[PDB]
RNA sequence: AUAUACCGCCAUCUUCAGCAAACCCUGAUGAAGGCUACAAAGUAAGCGCAAGUACCCACGUAAAGACGUUAGGUCAAGGUGUAGCCC
């Protein structure tokens, strides 16, 4: 815990 | 306690599909078979060969569509035709899905010397039957 | 182009909203959004004639942001 | 054999050994632990050792308006790709290695004093961003069970406060230490006390109380005095908003008795307005820095008595020998009045 | 040359805000009771120790009799007394420079 | 940033209730929700 | 602009009058005496916190001072009327089964709520789980009997205080009124006493709701013109 | 080599009916506890039982049977962590 815990939209037809 | 093909109860956070949620005793009762062919019928031959081929096709498709399969394969044989029905995700671009279908259909047709077709059904996410 | 019965005018305003969304979420968004003058005037007029005045009043800011001349018809309505 | 190979999930479930008699009762400890790694993470479909360029899979399908043909990277061009992927793997590991450290509490291995953040937002769009949470005690409680023998649970004591007089505490219990944190901090925000503060920095009067076997004696102090109190009292005082106070804890030093004893004493302190209303007299504050100037701090809202408060030549109040021994210069302690960090 | 400018810059405001430069400093020591003297110096032959004090850890903080805004952070606003070094964590070397600059 | 691809609406929504269904499923094919 | 005038003419105006709903005309010390409200339990059952409200003991039977009951009842009815005027949810609670049917009908007739059944654990302190996150709890709980069937305080008394809900309660000589916001010393056992209480609260609640409609209607008619 | 690192498949109680997330309340907010139907603080998703299905019935027999218990059995089904061998 003190060390740290770092596990770490629009849509279109015919996108490009 | 029986273990075979049983997803065990947890804290209610594990999503399981309809197939994963049913233990073996529910086969033919609540869930069907993932492969259909004539080799296991009475008086029929070549059950051993159909079984090895099915085990391969499942591994081949898992590694050919890595991270894309959203459920187990459904394998259908009619005559000498081999139909592979797969539920896939919508992450890979469609061009890559067409490449892998063309590549996989041709490669498997020459490997098993039969016309092979691959039918893809796409889902936005893994379909959840229940949370165990 | 012309006014229509209330039923049709409402339908034209639901599409103008969807078109407005297309202008707003273009894939050329990395480049400055090109909002033609006619498109802004038409989209605003369709909201008024449909009774969505709140949406029309908000859009008036986009005439100044993009420096697009307002149409005479829009101002009178 | 190809047919003896398993999937990544099967291999990691076995190699990790998270289910088993070792992991059931924590019979096995893990100074060195196998850590799961996703090996498909940085892998691109179509990329292999031979360096082939498959049109439509790993390279663009059309180039200059024409369909690309099958090609293979040169031996030199492929070494760079392999080297670049290895560096990307250490960069990914280096990014994971760079994790922000959290401050310690009362000690490096102690949970006491560590902040847990604000309580979670309630179901009805309720929020507690103004509240801070501090841990006061994390205990491992062991329950003997009929069939499962000694089982290990966690009891957590946390205090919450907004720094403006509203503060509370709650106990949390769960098998997991992080579930106890959630229960304690979320429950505490529903059991808030309001603590009156003199000039929003100290208590209104000296408070001496006993809760069970824990004695707490608190002294009102002037500005700049700071919090010279038991470390747990310091933590709670920052949550309440008290800046200047002295406290001495005697007898049993039980964190729970100390915590609930402290809130009991701070919630029963009589303010100056209550004293003025109770006695119908002015409360006049005499400060030595202000000389003989009389500063009225509170006046009764109701009628003002005309009869002076009786001046008993000698008050029959009970005194603390510790306070008297100090005022007479007879208190000798190497540990008293020591220089400490700002609290 | 103009040490009071650092305290009015944006770099200072981002690092310290409105709190004193020593607010977030914590001494590393064994036990609950700290040693009654801070370390003699955080800079020894141009080399900085691992946990430099609030002054020594920021080279732009200049202890100077004209940078009164910095000096005020080491004097009690209510009593006017200069905090002893364990209060803020400044080394004995920098505390003497602060005490002389304050005077 | 390129927009993520949007799945089209199922073509069942374009089917008329008086269509020639044999033209939709002329031969043996797997069940397709978007087509049934 | 228009909200401040609304809340001032409708919500704040009743609070400037000592008896805005004229609930003192609803009862008298004689009316309470004829309903046997002064009759308490035997002295051996006396609660020490009920001694302030007791007139005396007549042959080891405690008598409740109706002069105090009238003043407490005035406050209790006045509060209840104001909460009904403000459209608050009023919940009647009683475990005495002789009067369960009567109390449920009184609640339905006045447009309020009744809970005369076995009170389940957490109905108030765990309401969001039992009913839903958007459930609205009562704004006022009226106890016609403050004790349960084992002669202990009704759990809702403590749970009402936990949820910061004001409570009106008839408190007999064996009851504990400490946590009841507006206690009313009175007989809770005699059918005549209990029936009287239901008429008073029913009438106070019904009048306050009609007054709210009168004021609103006038405030609207005057607003247009 | 290690089943006392494991997956996988199982024995055992089980010829059981309980396990329990998330909340709530009691004990002064102690380890702990939470039921009374003329009811007095419990509500509970989920899992199991149950139901359903198989076999000749709604019966029976199968199947099913949670959590946990015995570091139970299996590194020699296969796979596999750690350690060891590589003329
Ligand atoms: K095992
Ligand atoms: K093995
Ligand atoms: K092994
Ligand atoms: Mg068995
Ligand atoms: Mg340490
Ligand atoms: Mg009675
Ligand atoms: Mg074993
Ligand atoms: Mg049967
Ligand atoms: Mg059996
Ligand atoms: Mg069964
Ligand atoms: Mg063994
Ligand atoms: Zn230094």
């Amino acid at each position: 815990y003190l060390s740290g815990e770092e596990v770490e939209e629009y849509e279109c037809y015919a996108p490009d | 306690k029986n273990r075979a093909a049983r997803v065990r109860v947890s804290k209610g956070d594990k999503p399981v599909t309809y197939e994963e949620a049913h233990a073996p005793h529910y086969i033919a009762h609540r869930k069907g078979w993932l492969s259909l062919h004539t080799g296991n019928l009475d008086g029929e031959d070549h059950a051993a060969e159909r079984t090895v081929e099915d085990v391969f096709l499942r591994k081949f498709m898992w590694g050919t569509f890595p991270g894309c399969l959203a459920d187990q394969l459904v394998l259908k044989r009619r005559g000498n035709q081999l139909e592979i029905c797969a539920v896939v995700l919508r992450q890979l671009s469609p061009h890559k899905y067409y490449f892998l279908v063309g590549y996989s259909e041709t490669l498997l047709s020459y490997f098993y010397k039969c016309p092979v077709r691959l039918h893809l059904q796409t889902v936005p996410s893994k379909v959840v039957y229940k949370y165990l | 182009r012309d006014k229509h019965p209330p039923e049709l005018q409402v339908a034209f305003a639901d599409c103008a909203a969807d078109i407005k969304s297309a202008y707003e979420s273009q894939p050329i968004r990395q480049t400055a959004q090109d909002w033609p003058a006619t498109s802004l005037n038409c989209i605003a007029i369709l909201f008024l004639r449909a009774g969505r005045t709140q949406e029309a009043w908000k859009m008036l800011g986009l005439f100044r942001k993009h420096n697009k001349i307002p149409r005479s018809e829009l101002l009178n309505e | 054999s190809f047919f003896t190979k398993l999937t990544a999930d099967e291999l990691w479930k076995g190699a990790l050994a998270e289910t088993g008699a070792g992991a059931k009762k924590g019979r096995g400890k893990r100074t060195k632990k196998k850590k799961r790694k996703d090996l498909n993470r940085g892998q691109i479909i179509g990329e292999g050792r031979y360096g082939f360029l498959w049109p439509g899979l790993n390279v663009p399908l059309m180039k200059n308006g024409a369909v690309q043909t099958i090609a293979q990277r040169s031996k030199e061009e492929q070494e760079k790709v392999e080297a670049d992927m290895i560096q990307q793997r250490e960069e990914w590991d280096r990014k994971k290695k760079m994790k922000v450290k959290r401050e310690r509490g009362w000690s490096g291995n102690s949970w006491g004093g560590i902040s847990l953040g604000p309580p979670d937002p309630g179901p009805c769009g309720e929020t507690y961003e103004d509240f801070d949470t501090r841990i006061l005690e994390v205990r491992n409680v062991f329950t003997m069970t009929a069939k499962e023998g000694r089982k290990k649970s966690i009891r957590v004591l946390v205090a919450v406060g907004n720094g403006k007089g509203a503060a509370g505490f709650s106990i949390g219990k769960a098998t997991d230490r992080m579930d106890a944190f959630r229960k304690a901090k979320n429950r505490a925000v529903h059991h808030l006390h309001y603590i009156e503060r003199y000039e929003d920095h100290t208590i209104f009067h000296d408070i001496s109380l006993r809760f069970k076997r824990t004695h707490i004696k608190m002294k009102k102090q002037p500005k700049g005095y700071g919090l010279r109190c038991h470390r747990a009292i310091i933590t709670i005082c920052r949550l309440i908003g008290i800046k200047d106070m002295y406290a001495k804890v005697s007898g049993s030093i039980n964190m729970l008795s100390l915590t609930q004893g402290l809130f009991r004493g701070l919630s029963r302190q009589e303010t100056h307005q209550q004293l003025a209303d109770k006695k119908g007299l002015h409360v006049v504050e005499i400060r030595e820095e202000c000389g003989p100037l009389p500063i009225v701090v509170a006046s009764p809202r109701g009628p003002l008595r005309k009869d002076p408060e009786p001046e008993d030549e000698v008050p029959d109040v009970k005194l603390d020998w510790e306070d008297v021994k100090t005022a007479q210069g007879m208190k000798r302690s190497v540990w008293s009045n020591l220089k400490r960090a700002a609290t | 040359d103009e040490p009071w400018k650092y305290l009015e810059s944006e770099e200072y405001q981002e690092r310290y805000g409105s709190r004193p430069v020593w607010a977030d400093y914590r001494r590393n020591h064994k036990g609950g009771v700290p040693p009654q003297r801070t370390r003699k110096t955080c800079i020894r032959r141009n080399k900085v120790v691992g946990n430099p004090c609030p002054i020594c850890r920021d080279h732009k903080l200049h202890v100077d009799f004209r940078n009164v805004k910095l000096l005020e952070q080491f004097v009690c606003a209510h009593t006017g007394i200069i905090f002893y070094a364990p209060y803020t964590g400044v080394c004995v070397k920098q505390h003497k420079r602060l005490t002389q600059a304050i005077q | 940033r390129p927009p993520r691809r949007k799945a089209l609406p199922p073509r069942t929504e374009k089917m008329a209730v008086d269509q020639d269904w044999p033209s939709v499923y002329p031969v043996a094919a797997p069940f397709k929700p978007s087509a049934v | 602009e228009d909200s401040t005038d609304f809340n001032d003419k409708i919500l704040n105006e009743p609070l400037k009058h000592s008896d805005f709903f004229n609930v003192k005309e609803l009862f008298s010390v004689r009316s309470l005496f004829d309903a046997r409200v002064h009759l308490g339990h035997k002295a051996g059952c006396r609660h020490r916190f009920m001694e302030p409200y007791i007139f005396g003991s007549r042959l080891d039977h405690d008598i409740i001072d109706l002069e105090q009951t009238a003043t407490h009842l005035q406050l209790a009815l006045n509060f209840t009327a104001h909460m009904a005027y403000r459209k608050g949810i009023i919940l009647f609670i009683s475990r005495n089964r002789q009067f369960s049917y009567l109390i449920e009908n009184m609640a339905r007739d006045c447009g309020e709520y009744a809970h005369t059944r076995y009170f389940r654990g957490g109905m108030l302190t765990n309401a969001r789980l039992l009913f839903g996150p958007t459930v609205r709890l009562p704004d006022l709980i009226i106890f016609l009997h403050t004790l349960n069937n084992i002669f202990e305080p009704h759990v809702a008394v403590r749970d009402a205080a936990k949820m910061n809900i004001p409570t009106v309660g008839i408190v007999d000589t064996n009851c504990n009124p400490c946590l009841i916001t507006y206690p009313v010393p009175g007989n809770d056992d005699s059918p005549l006493a209990v029936h009287l209480y239901c008429r008073l609260f029913q009438t106070a609640i019904t009048r306050a709701k009609e007054k709210r409609q009168q004021v609103e209607a006038l405030y609207r008619l005057q607003g247009q013109k």
